[PDB]
């Protein structure tokens, strides 16, 4: 894709994001800083922010 | 926009249950659930 | 008496949602946009999107 | 003829054909120190932890090859509480006393190391059905 | 006899759908079209739409 | 076209029910439904 090989020390995390990612449909311009949080969901309810 | 990259239509539930059929038994023939023959056969010794 | 009653009762499941410990944020490269956005809308997308 | 229950305790008499535990090593032969209306006291048993003999029975020879047996409500220090009173117990006759099993898996294994033959079901399932209402 | 039986039985709910009494028709302004229609299709929309 | 402005995935049902637990009672401790503790506490007087 748009990447080049680089050294990865032991313990690096590998993500198979293909078909397993949450996407925000809103379009944002470059240079903007965002703050986001992930809330877990279970049959008992949702995590308190 | 367009169709989502993937859709979560349903979930698959996995459970590990331990149960007893009573006192000593010799052979288990088949398992039937909801009127459908899930498994048919015969086992006479401890195994998978 | 001599006999005692043991603890185990119903053993309720412990759902009690926890906060996610492992996570990450990324920027979507052109691959997923090409594969998920129709050409008509994609072509009008500016380079800064 | 049911004789079957899915509970947490052993559900077996210590020494029965199901427990497969040999009580002969645990046999204790002693001469009681003092006998009262309801309590038989001996100093030898004082060296065991409280409740060691709880659930056991006392067997002694009456005549020939026949023994009459009684029970132990509770064992505390040097005093033994006999079920039904100590009437008929000789004051100087030789008595054989066996221990008792509480039935808990911890008790079964730590004391007698008979866990493989443990007939109880401690934590296999207490309520869990596969046709309930909400698994969560 | 002296005693009498009172009416209440099952008291069925009265669904029996009625015709809507309060309503209105409107024309969608450009705001909702902008917020619900992708730019590629929106730009091709004629002024008379 | 495009995604609908809003989607009706489900509905929330509200019901007002009046029921009696029997003769006079002193205290109500908790309510359990479907194996989940919905509410736990204690009330000794008429109130909300």
């Amino acid at each position: 894709a748009d990447t080049v090989p680089a050294k990865h020390l032991a313990g690096a995390r590998v993500w198979f994001y293909d078909t397993f990612e949450a996407v925000d449909e809103t379009v944002y311009s470059q240079g903007v800083t965002l703050q986001a949080r992930l809330l877990t969901n279970t049959s008992e309810g949702q995590l308190a922010p | 926009g367009a169709k989502p990259k993937a859709q979560t239509v349903g979930w698959r539930y996995y459970f590990d249950i331990h149960f007893a059929l009573g006192k000593k038994v010799d052979e288990v023939c088949a398992i039937r659930a909801s009127g459908k023959t899930a498994w048919k056969g015969s086992i006479t010794s401890n195994g998978q | 008496t001599g006999v005692a009653p043991p603890p185990p009762g119903w053993t309720p499941p412990d759902r009690t949602p926890r906060a996610i410990t492992v996570r990450r944020l990324i920027e979507a490269p052109y691959r997923e946009l090409a594969g998920v956005i129709d050409p008509a809308n994609l072509q009008l997308l500016d380079v800064s999107a | 003829g049911l004789t079957d229950t899915y509970c947490r305790t052993c559900t077996a008499i210590v020494g029965d054909h199901r427990c497969k535990v040999n009580l002969v090593p645990y046999r204790v032969t002693l001469t009681p120190q003092s006998v009262s209306a309801w309590v038989i006291s001996s100093g030898v048993v004082a060296g065991y932890a409280d409740g060691w003999f709880t659930g056991g029975y006392v067997e002694w020879q009456v005549d020939g090859d026949n023994y009459d047996r009684r029970f132990i409500e509770q064992h505390a220090g040097a005093d033994l509480h006999i079920l039904g009173g100590t009437e008929g117990i000789p004051a100087g006759g030789q008595l054989r006393v066996y221990p008792g099993c509480d039935g808990l898996a911890q008790t079964c294994d730590d004391k007698f190391s008979n866990l493989p033959n443990f007939r109880g079901f401690n934590a296999m399932q207490g309520k869990s059905p596969f046709d309930g209402d909400q698994v969560w």
